[PDB]
């Protein structure tokens, strides 16, 4: 996060940590969305160009955490993959088009005041709140600049109007996807940045006040330019996909 | 710079 | 689900949820 602040002590409960055995380090941010279901972006899996392939083996979820570095001693719960679900039409090779993937832990985890699910968004949440000007909130562990914070840091960050988005890049944006950020005018700054990936964008109903994650951190090109915007999953567009592989596969 | 996790983990 | 231990259930508010809220026009 560029720009943004420490979060305050259970502000992100949902906030989870994408973590590598070995070497033992920080891959991405994900969400918890259910006792044993993690969201994340395809993109921290699985990723070509980079020579990135993880298979659950290979890692190590890390929920209720605060301190980047710390094994958070009776704070964080650490948790192996029973199985990884990728976006079938994810598109690694041109634009990060359907960039979404769950998790499938091997155990459920227990909810606690540190620890607690995020609300995936219904039809008539994402038609009154997906709106240019509303602002959302944006949370990690990521690059500070476009080093590394001590601490879970937050920003709140404005929807962009889709050709403002279209209009700030050469890269292909699909309907998969929103951008966020204030506009160089407005003169305030904030960005999601690298080592975000994969984290959650939130927003909180006024009508039954309950948070709900409208997307996952995505993409960008830099991190807090002016005249750019940061891109992420449009969650709602993909609930179809999710809705199907736990109802066919878990909980 | 992470610090150490249980073996228990890995 | 959405509903925070230390915040939601105790009716306490973040430094900066309002920020939020007042966005919604
Ligand atoms: C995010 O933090 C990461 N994902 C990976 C996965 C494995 C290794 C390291 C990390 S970093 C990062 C978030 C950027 C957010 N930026 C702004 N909001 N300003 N994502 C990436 O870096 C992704 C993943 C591959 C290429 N990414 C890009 O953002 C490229 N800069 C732009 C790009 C978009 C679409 C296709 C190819 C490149
Ligand atoms: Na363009
Ligand atoms: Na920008």
């Amino acid at each position: 996060i560029v720009e943004g602040s420490d979060a305050e002590i259970g502000m992100s409960p949902w906030q989870v940590m994408l973590f590598r055995k070995s070497p033992q380090e920080l891959l991405c941010g994900a969400s918890l969305i259910s006792d044993r279901w993690v969201l994340t972006a395809a993109h921290c899996l699985l990723y070509p160009p980079w020579d990135k392939n993880f298979t659950e083996n290979d890692l190590l979820v890390r929920i209720g955490k605060h301190s980047r570095t710390r094994y958070e001693r009776n704070i964080e719960k650490i948790s192996m993959l029973e199985k990884i679900y990728i976006h079938p039409r994810y598109n690694w090779r041109e634009n990060l088009d359907r960039d979404i993937a769950l998790m499938k832990l091997k155990k459920p985890v227990a909810f606690s005041d540190y620890i607690h699910p995020v609300c995936l968004p219904d039809r008539e949440t994402a038609a009154s709140l997906l709106q240019a000007g509303y602002k959302g909130r944006v949370t990690g562990w990521g690059n500070l600049k476009e080093g590394q914070p001590s601490v879970l840091q937050v920003v709140n960050l404005p929807i962009v109007e889709r050709p403002v988005c279209k209009d700030s890049t050469r890269i292909r944006i699909t309907d998969n996807m929103f951008c966020a950020g204030y506009k160089p005018d407005e003169g305030k700054r904030g960005d999601a940045c690298e080592g975000d990936s994969g984290g959650p964008f939130v927003m909180k109903s006024p009508f039954n006040n309950r948070w709900y994650q409208m997307g996952i951190v995505s993409w960008g090109e830099g991190c807090d330019r002016d005249g750019k915007y940061g891109f992420y999953t449009h969650v709602f567009r993909l609930k179809k996909w999710i809705q199907k592989v736990i109802d066919q596969f878990g909980e | 710079d992470f610090e150490e996790i249980p073996e228990e983990y890995l | 689900c959405g509903l925070r231990p230390l915040f939601e259930k105790k009716s306490l508010e973040d430094k900066t949820e309002r920020e939020l809220l007042e966005s919604y026009i």
